[PDB]
RNA sequence: GAUGUGUGCU
DNA sequence: TCTGAATCTCTTCCAGCACACATCAGGACG
DNA sequence: CGTCCTTTCGGAAGAGATTCAGA
């Protein structure tokens, strides 16, 4: 290849080629000249070493070098090893018709749907809109079409919105772990630079929006066209394939959303009054007359099939709220109404769409998590359900615990001095009475910010569960959890050393009022030990999957009856206390082997 | 009282505890290194003094002929720093070293020299260090970044566990040198002792031993201690010492003088030592058949034969025993070897050892170190001294020789700088000990083992290797003396010596491309301490021992700066007070702490010197005198978190910042952040691009002011002085006179960097932050450069969040942007990029830069002018032509695709031989205008001096005034006077204003000389034409935002005015964020952040509101002092009653965007100061307000978090990342998409995804990601004209990449192919 | 075009 | 004194993606 | 220009290669 300039870059076959032929004509001239035996004997040796060097260079004892002291590349270092011909250029490649940008929300898209921006689609679909500017007979030649494109004329944008009609894009993101990595979303045109992706794929994706970007292959060819909306459009794959599990889940901003709606508080604007339906809630609701935490009386009608598929409804009298009565509005006909008749955190909504899925097929359910997400997002931003500084409550006997555990270390130590303990069980002492301490201030915690809410309740006075924001975030299953909410307003507790030993003082404090200079110095070998854990894991993990990818690769379901009587003997397995996996987990969706017995023996 | 560029907008304090020390110039370890090595060091401790003394005197084959070191000098460089980066080449400075030559006589080894001859001869022109610690090497500005590495010593590790797989734990002691071999000893699972050099193969370390000089008899002597046995009349008793029967069993009768003292069988306890001692018998008789596990010591021979009847190190016997005593040995040598204390391992040794004398030894080594050879005896004893016994291929500098003897318990830290017999002999005794069960094995990652290896050394070693090369170059020609002729100039090949320092300057590991995107980029990559590099490990083999956090890195390194991913913890950052010890190992600031004060003067404690003592925390209490108010108080004694009584502890923490590093202590209320993400925060702060116009941190730490200003981008006065004219791109100061010297007054000019190229593509631009006729004083900052404000580090912008969701806008982590901040342009930054078009002179003739260019339109050509360049200014796109350059038969440089911007700058160099263009000269004419615009200033000012002082005598003796100005300037000398010495001073007068205007031609004529030199270029090329294109990027949805908090963010929608969230006056929101991106990770300072700027805004909103009705200055300064007198018992205490009454109005109108608030690190404000803070406003105190949908117009029914958070655009634009690909060029040899944006490449469907795509079992998909749009050339057309038909099938064959292997195998021996 | 170095993002 | 088991050297690999720079035979005799 | 020339913070399988210690 010419580099800039006069020069030609180096190639290192050339030059082990070049070494190889110097040391063969030096050798056929010295032959050819009688030389004695020992120089000719040198000259072979020469000539073997620069072949060795060819064919496989360092397999010998040093690599020769052409320059910068770098062995260079022979014929067995571009067959093998990562950057080798196999899994480089053979194994996986770079393609046409692709693209990559940085991935936003666009929280108005459909589940089958994504966001092209609207100059990546002029790209990628080039040849597309040739063949529609040469059929429509706005250009006659393909330089004109061409230039067409090039100038991007106001008959190009509809030419391109005929072509992206129904034409699926694949979306990649970088680690494909799993095949649910790509997914073909329908494309729609959008102003900007950023590929717009479903908030309900993200899961699936394992995709935040913290900057990380995607790649659009756009299938070319009818079958492939037909492969992409068939199995990989991303209404098909509802379930993973890993475990009969869902992985169309709302998660943080639509179960907060879904958890406000659906919430009760013992007092409202109107708590008495009795509704004639979902839609008088609604009414009810948005001109400001009623909160959507009441408790209001709904006439509503549901349906259950469990007639041969056929749809009976019911109407009854039931005492919900306004929220889990407008929820309603959403519900697919089929399911029964305590589904919604509850405080739905995130679980609640995950087993409300798996039970859609099992009831009402998949259309139904396909329809229902974007009716889900968009009526989470809007009761989301109506809530304004903010963080502040004050809704972190510390408890007010966190000082008293502490001065007592103060007080028992205290007590620990003049017991050692003394000599009554040794140096081991006092430490042991120590960090049980501290580990004591911290459950007693967690627990404490916990119940303050549960129960905090007191309300008149139109009578003299009554407990109900907290509104308390970030307590809201964690119990819906949005946004937190127990330890992480413990670490906020409770304390931090034990912390260990990079070694593995508990330091025997914890961290007293909290993220709500500081950390000392040296609490927050020993804080940092455990919040170090699982970032350095996490970059060195990807690494192992991998390997791993490649290696068992490369195993059993080529396992495919080939025939439908084998006619075995062999099998495994599933059972429940038990570790010596609670169940770990019971029989229907284990044997589920699995063909038996032998007719199993009932204790009704012999039957 | 407070500087200039103080009482202009003074930050609020909110720490409370006062800084004994303030922080240190930030880039010292740079500068101070390089400045050590480039001295004029006497004595030559460090520098190129020592590696002149340490290379010279050099001298030939005792050949009567010596080249020997004289001195040496640094000419002056022939550019300056801007000159240098403007034309491409190093800012280097010329070695200039004076040698000299001697030559003895025939027969004079101390004799006559024949000739004695010196001069001084260039070798090498070292590249020159900046003012701010950066190099440039080709016009490009590089930072050599500091290097932490295993200081030169002796470790004694275990590698426990994994050996031998039965849990038994080994022993080594590796010997590390400076610059040599390694000695590493280690032991096995039989506890035999094994010596391994250069870490080739184990073989017994008696065998090196033996290679040292010793017998058999005196390594048992060396290792063990004798018990001896005598032969007497009966029973062959033997003498004893209490002592060595600790802890052992009794194997026989232990009896004395007939008394009974220790039955058979049982333990020797401590009482019978005791009652043995006391009673104080040695002699002890002991049964004959006991000493036969015994080994005897001393080769014993016979009396009257002379022959050995046993040699030493073997065991013993009856029959043993009866042929000593025929011969009568009165003395018998055995070695005590206990089997839990002192363990037979040499004797075990010495049985594995196939090796007897000397010469075996050194044969054995011989054989080890060089496989294949003959050996020889002289080979052998010659590679045996050169190993490790010769200075000129060992080496353990100072530090190892310091760490040797420190480890061994020795007293002096000076010594050899070689091993020696006895150095290696007490660590295999130290080992020894060890394997015993006395002694501890030592930790590698401890800070007292890890020295810093910064510029100044690294240099020295790359100069020192160019030096041995052309020494051994001299030594080479010295023998072929062609003597009377030579020069020490024909023999100096300047050659290596610029060759390695060049490579080590420009293309090393550690000699990296300078972030530079932001003051806090530069001033935390100079600060950079870098595990990886020569000499160091590397990130894939690294465990995760050196991953952590060491206790010893309290006040050394930063625990929560260092990057993720492949290298974390090995590229930790400097802290904030953290010092370089005279050896290299860090060093920390301690306030020492007498009986019950703590004292404010300050011990520098390095990591060894910090163990020992009881530290007490940053933050206790003292009160007034330095007592501290409780009697217990938290410290760290050993690597141990404890609490200690007031009267033990001896130091004290400086400040609480101390355990930071300068960009995790930009982050306010750090104490309140989860470490993860606080590193975050620290990392994207280091990433944040200066944006249009630079906007002060409301919230900020009181550390920005310091970074600011110790990066260098910033025009800071040198001189105090008053400013006399303030340009856009000038600022000149008239220095007081109290600072000015005697001789040549003058002024101070300072030529501002305008709009110009980071390495980043970004846009670094300094501006005045000076009005004209404003006094300042020194150090004090007169322009502000690339995201600075006032002399202020501003990273980001100020603007109003709300932390709620808003319509799933703000999802994951995205961040909700008003249309008001991109209609202010306060995101919108400046990238500036070159593009570079080189004139070759190739075959048929060179190639010009006409603008005549076929087959192009009129169009194309218009943007050119007649010389074939683009005109300045000249609005460009993607595709148009910036030069015009002709292929004789068209390589034009035109602009890449979909760039656009602006043309701001055209450079061009010529080499010499190329007449010009007249674009050529007329650019840089502009260079030669500004240079005179500067000369000219000086000598108006100095002739307008010059001739007052005239006039000022000619006030005295007959004042002649009304006429001085009537007649030109020129006569105004010899006027009616007297001729005393004031007339002789007219005259000297008169000679010096000849002599100025002498000296300005002069020094006019050098300027323009020295910028119209050639400026040579690269070999094969004419002249180069660069032009800078600078595009404005305005926000957009796709490019990250952030915080300083570790909350990053990728804007998902500009959402119009009336759309945002308003509060009940009205006022929208200016970014909307996710409250549930905080409880998760659990980075609780964004909100506290939010609070306080809220707090902060509103003071600034009541200042704003009493300024914009005008109000008397009584008003004002009760407020503003009510404001700034707020807090709990804070250290600031500003009076504003000793201000000027105008600089109060200054203060105020700084004031009316928001007062700006420090909250230190580990001392910041508190919540109940933030309270009262929003108190003093009129906002509410729990920080939340009541906003209003903006565009249903109701409440959010919940009160939300409303503040001002300081928010930072990312340098990861969508931009430059969104790229799209249908057909393009095609690689070479594998016909496959390129990769990349710049080629227009397409992504690469990874091996990963093809287990997607065949797990869902797309096969036809697949077929065509790999065979269509890819590799097959033939079905890839095919599938062009089809897509471009109205059909959407193909016809794939096989992947030409298939064909590559096909033909790579077969390249080989290996048939391969294809059956039918 | 190949390699190396380094940074960064996942 | 020939043989199976326990130590002794040498091979291979260690997730994916963009983007900056540097180096590409050049030293030297004719 | 034309043209010829010569070190060293790894962990498993596994394949030599030696030893051993036993009959
Ligand atoms: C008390 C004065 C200390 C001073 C005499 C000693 C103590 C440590 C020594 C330096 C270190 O060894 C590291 C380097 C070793 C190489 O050889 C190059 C020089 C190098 C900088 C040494 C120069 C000098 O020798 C030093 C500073
Ligand atoms: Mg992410």
């Amino acid at each position: 290849v010419p580099l800039d300039g006069g020069r030609f870059a180096t190639s290192d076959l050339n030059d082990l080629y070049r070494r190889v032929i110097n040391r063969n004509n030096r050798l056929k001239r010295l032959l050819d000249l009688a030389a004695p035996d020992i120089i000719v004997r040198n000259e072979k040796r020469m000539l073997q070493e620069a072949v060795d060097a060819l064919l496989d260079n360092g397999r010998r004892g040093r690599a020769i070098t052409g320059s910068n002291k770098r062995p260079l590349k022979s014929l067995a270092d571009m067959i093998k090893g990562k950057q080798g011909r196999f899994r480089q250029n053979l194994l996986g490649k770079r393609v046409d018709y692709s693209g990559r940008s940085v991935i936003t929300v666009g929280p108005y898209l459909r589940l089958h749907q994504c966001g092209l921006p609207k100059k990546m689609a002029l790209e990628l679909f080039k040849p597309f809109i040739y063949g529609k500017l040469e059929l429509r007979g706005l250009a006659t030649t393909i330089k004109a079409a061409k230039k067409m494109v090039e100038r991007e004329e106001a008959v190009v944008w509809d030419i391109l919105d005929e072509v992206i009609r129904e034409h699926p894009v694949l979306l990649n993101r970088a680690p494909t772990l799993h095949r649910l990595g790509i997914q073909a979303f329908e494309p729609v045109l959008i102003e900007g630079k950023a590929i717009q992706l479903h908030p309900l794929v993200c899961a699936a994706y394992n995709a935040d929006f913290d900057g990380d970007q995607m790649a659009v292959h756009v299938p070319l060819t009818l079958e492939a066209q037909l492969e992409a909306r068939a199995l990989m459009m991303s209404t098909n794959n509802i379930l993973s394939p890993a475990n009969g599990e869902p992985i169309i889940v709302p998660s943080q901003d639509v179960v907060l959303g879904l958890y406000y709606m659906t919430r009760d508080c013992v007092n409202a604007k109107g708590e008495g009054m009795v509704l004639t339906g979902p839609k008088e809630a609604e009414r009810l609701y948005r001109s400001g007359l009623a909160s959507l935490h009441a408790r209001v009386k709904v006439r509503i009608t549901e349906y259950e099939k469990d007639a041969n598929g056929e749809l009976v409804a019911k109407t009854s009298l039931k005492d919900t709220t306004v929220g889990r009565a407008i929820l309603w509005m959403i519900v697919p006909k089929g399911l029964p109404y305590s589904i919604v008749n509850q405080a739905l955190g995130k679980k609640a909504i995950s087993k409300m769409l798996n039970t859609c899925y099992r009831i009402l097929g998949l259309k139904p359910t396909v329809i229902f998590a974007d009716q889900i997400m968009y009526t989470g997002f809007a009761y989301a931003a109506r809530s304004g359900a903010s963080v502040g500084i004050d809704d972190m409550v510390i408890p007010e006997k966190k000082h008293e615990i502490i001065s007592e555990a103060e007080a028992e270390v205290a007590e620990i130590q003049e017991q050692f001095q003394s000599g009554l303990v040794t140096a081991g069980e006092r430490y042991n002492k120590v960090i049980d009475i501290w580990a004591a301490a911290n459950d007693r201030v967690s627990k404490a915690m916990m119940d303050n910010l549960q129960t905090e809410t007191v309300i008149n309740r139109d009578g003299q006075e009554e407990k109900q569960v907290s509104f308390n924001s970030i307590y809201m975030m964690a119990d819906s299953g949005a946004r937190g959890s127990a330890a992480q909410i413990r670490q906020l307003a409770g304390m931090r507790g034990l912390m260990a050393k990079p070694d593995g030993s508990i330091i025997e003082t914890p961290i007293t404090a909290n993220f709500r009022e500081g950390l000392n200079v040296l609490q927050y110095f020993i804080s940092t070998h455990g919040a170090r030990k699982g970032l350095a854990d996490t970059a060195l894991k990807t690494a192992n993990s991998g390997y791993l999957t490649r290696r068992l990818v490369d195993v059993a690769q080529d396992l495919v379901v080939t025939e439908d009856d084998c006619g075995t009587h062999e099998g495994i003997m599933m059972t429940p397995v038990i570790e010596g206390g609670d169940v770990k996996e019971p029989l229907r987990d284990r044997v589920l969706g699995r063909v038996t082997a032998e007719d199993v017995l009932k204790p009704g023996t012999a039957d | 009282v407070y500087s200039y560029t103080e009482k202009k907008r003074i930050r609020k304090d909110f720490g409370k505890r006062p800084q004994v020390l303030d922080v240190p110039y930030l880039l010292s370890i740079q500068l101070d290194s390089f400045q050590k090595f480039i001295e004029q060091d006497p004595e030559g401790q460090y520098g190129l003094e020592a590696a002149f003394r340490s290379v010279f005197p050099i001298q030939s084959y005792s050949g009567n002929s010596e080249l020997q070191y004289v001195s040496y000098r640094l000419g002056e460089p022939v550019f300056d720093v801007q000159e240098c980066q403007i034309r491409g080449v190093t800012y280097s400075a010329p070695l200039r070293v004076k040698l000299r030559l001697v030559i003895y006589e025939r027969e004079a080894p101390e004799g006559t020299v024949k000739d004695i001859k010196e001069q001084e001869v260039y070798m090498g022109e070292i590249p020159l260090m900046t003012d701010n610690g950066t190099f440039v090497i080709n016009g490009t500005e590089r930072v050599i970044v500091s290097q932490l590495h295993r200081s030169p010593g002796v470790f004694f590790d275990s590698d426990k566990g994994k050996t031998h797989s039965s849990g038994k734990v080994l022993y080594n002691a590796r010997i590390i040198p400076y610059r040599g071999s390694w000695l590493d000893f280690e032991f096995d699972p039989k506890d035999n002792l094994f010596v391994r050099i250069d870490r080739r193969r184990k073989l017994p370390a008696t065998i090196i031993l033996r290679a040292l000089n010793y017998t058999t008899e005196q390594i048992l002597d060396l290792f063990f201690e004798k018990v001896i046995f005598e032969i007497r009349d009966n029973k062959l008793q033997m003498e004893l010492v209490p002592e060595r029967l600790r802890g052992e069993t009794a194997s026989f009768d232990i009896e004395a003088n007939g008394k009974v003292y220790v039955e058979k069988g049982r333990r020797i306890t401590a009482r019978h030592i005791r009652q043995l001692e006391k009673d104080d018998v040695k002699l002890i008789e002991v049964p004959v058949e006991y000493i036969a596990g015994k080994v005897v010591a001393k080769d014993y021979i016979d009396e009257s034969t002379g022959e050995l009847i046993c040699a030493a190190n073997m065991e013993l016997s009856l029959d043993l025993l009866a042929k000593l005593s025929q011969s009568g040995h009165k003395r018998i040598e055995t070695l005590f070897t206990n089997d839990l204390d002192h363990g037979p391992y040499i004797s075990e040794t010495l049985r594995v050892d196939p090796t007897n004398d000397r010469l075996s030894a050194l044969v054995e080594i011989y054989r080890m170190m060089r496989p294949g050879e003959p050996p020889t005896r002289e080979a052998a004893e010659s590679l045996f001294e050169n190993l490790f016994f010769s200075e000129d291929r060992y080496d353990l500098s100072a530090v190892g020789r310091m760490k040797f003897n420190r480890s061994l318990l020795r007293e002096e830290i000076e010594g050899s700088g070689i091993l020696s017999k006895d150095d290696i002999i007490d660590v295999m005794k130290k080992l020894i000990d060890i394997r015993n069960g006395k002694g501890e094995v030592d930790d590698i990652d401890h800070l007292g083992n890890r020295r810093i290896r910064s510029v100044g050394e690294m240099a020295e070693n790359q100069f020192r290797v160019g030096l041995v090369r052309v020494e051994r170059a001299v030594k080479e020609r010295l023998s072929l003396g062609d003597l009377d002729t030579l020069m020490p100039q024909d023999m100096i090949n300047a050659k290596p010596i610029s060759a390695a320092v060049k490579e080590f300057f420009g293309s090393s590991q550690l000699s990296q491309f300078m972030d530079q995107n932001n003051p806090l980029s530069e001033i935390t990559h100079k600060r950079r301490i870098s595990a990886l590099g020569p000499g160091g490990l590397t990130r894939e083999r690294a465990g995760f021992e050196v991953r952590d956090v060491h206790p010893t890195h309290y006040g050394r390194v930063c625990p929560i700066e260092t990057p993720e991913g492949p290298n974390i913890g090995l590229i930790n950052s400097l802290s904030v007070y953290a010092q370089t010890n005279e050896y290299g190992f860090l060093e920390t600031p301690y306030r020492k702490v007498t009986d019950g004060v703590v004292t404010d003067e300050i011990h520098y404690l390095s990591a060894i010197e910090e163990g020992n003592y009881v530290i007490a925390q940053a933050n206790s209490n003292l009160d007034e005198e330095g007592h501290f108010v409780e009697d217990l108080v938290t410290c760290r004694s050993k690597g141990e978190s404890s609490l200690f009584s007031r009267d033990q502890v001896d130091y004290m923490d400086v400040s609480t910042q101390q355990v930071v590093s300068v960009g995790a202590s930009l982050i306010p209320f750090l104490e309140h952040d989860d470490a993860n993400r606080a590193l975050m925060g620290a990392n994207m702060q280091r990433q944040a691009v200066p944006t249009l116009r630079a906007d002060k941190p409301l919230v900020g730490t009181g550390m920005e002011r310091a970074v600011a200003v110790d990066s260098g981008v910033t025009a800071v006065a040198k001189r105090g002085g008053v400013v006399q004219y303030v340009d856009a791109s000038r600022i000149v100061i008239k220095v007081n006179e109290d600072e000015m010297y005697p001789g040549e007054a003058g002024i101070d000019i300072y030529n501002l960097t305008k709009y110009t190229r980071s390495n980043q593509n970004t846009c670094i631009n300094q501006m005045p932050c000076v009005s004209l006729g404003e006094p300042v004083e020194r150090g004090d900052v007169l322009a502000d450069g690339p995201s600075t404000d006032l002399g202020e580090l501003a990273l980001g912008q100020n603007m109003r969040v709300a932390f709620m969701p808003w319509n799933g806008y703000n999802f994951e982590d995205s961040i909700l942007v008003s249309e008001r901040v991109v209609q202010e342009d306060r995101f919108t930054t400046i990238h500036i990029q070159e593009l570079a078009c080189v004139s070759r002179d190739t075959k048929l003739g060179p190639e010009e830069i006409t603008a005549d260019i076929p087959n192009v339109g009129e169009a194309a050509l218009s943007k050119l002018d007649e010389s074939g360049i683009v005109y300045i200014g000249a609005e460009v796109t993607g595709g148009d032509i910036l030069v015009g350059k002709v292929t004789p038969k068209d390589s034009s440089l035109r602009v890449p695709n979909g760039v656009s911007g602006t043309v701001i700058d055209v450079q061009v160099f010529t080499r010499d031989g190329v007449e010009k263009d007249k674009r050529a000269l007329e650019i840089e004419e502009m260079q030669l205008k500004q240079a005179k615009k500067d000369l000219s200033e000086e000598l108006q000012i100095l002739e307008a001096g010059l001739f007052s002082r005239i006039r000022a005598v000619l006030v005295a003796g007959g004042v002649e005034a009304e006429k001085l100005d009537k007649l030109p300037r020129d006569r105004w000398l010899e006027l009616g006077l007297t001729d005393e010495e004031k007339q002789n001073q007219l005259e000297q007068l008169a000679e010096q204003y000849d002599e100025l205007k002498h000296e300005f031609e002069k020094k006019l004529e050098a300027k323009r000389r020295k910028i119209t030199q050639g400026d040579d270029l690269a070999p094969g090329v004419l002249k180069i034409v660069k032009v800078y294109l600078a595009v404005k990027r305005r926000i957009q949805p796709g490019d990250k935002m952030a915080g300083r908090h570790g909350n990053k963010g990728v804007i998902s929608k500009i959402n119009p005015i009336e759309d945002m969230p308003y509060d009940e006056n009205g006022t929208p929101v200016d970014i909307v964020l996710n409250p549930l991106g905080v409880p998760s990770r659990m980075n609780i300072g964004q909100i506290l952040e939010t609070h306080l700027g809220m707090a902060a805004k509103g003071i600034g909103d009541k200042i704003n509101a009493m300024l914009k009705q005008q109000q008397e200055v009584a008003k004002l300064r009760e407020f503003i002092q009510r404001a700034y007198d707020l807090g709990a018992d804070v250290r600031q205490k500003v009076d504003l009653s000793t201000f000027s009454d105008e600089e109060v109005m200054r203060l105020a109108e700084n004031l009316r965007k928001g007062m700006p608030i420090a909250t230190p690190v580990f001392d910041g404000a508190k919540e109940a100061e933030i309270k009262e803070l929003l108190k003093l406003g009129d906002l509410p105190t729990s920080g939340q307000i009541r906003l209003y949908d903006g565009r249903t117009g109701e409440q959010f029914e919940r009160p939300v978090t409303v503040g001002y958070m300081y928010m930072l655009k990312l340098n990861h634009l969508v931009d430059d990342k969104m790229h799209a690909r249908s057909t393009g060029s095609y690689s070479l040899v594998t016909q496959q998409p390129l990769g990349g944006k710049a080629q227009f490449g397409g992504q690469r469907f990874g091996e990963m995804e093809v287990w997607a795509l065949e797990a869902y079992g797309a096969a036809y998909t697949l077929q065509e990601m790999l065979t269509v749009k890819s590799d097959d050339v033939n079905g890839r057309t095919k599938m062009y004209k089809n897509i471009v038909d109205g059909n959407h099938q193909m016809e794939p064959g096989m992947p030409e990449s298939f064909n590559v292997l096909l033909k790579e195998i077969r390249s080989l021996g290996i048939n391969i192919e294809l059956e039918d």
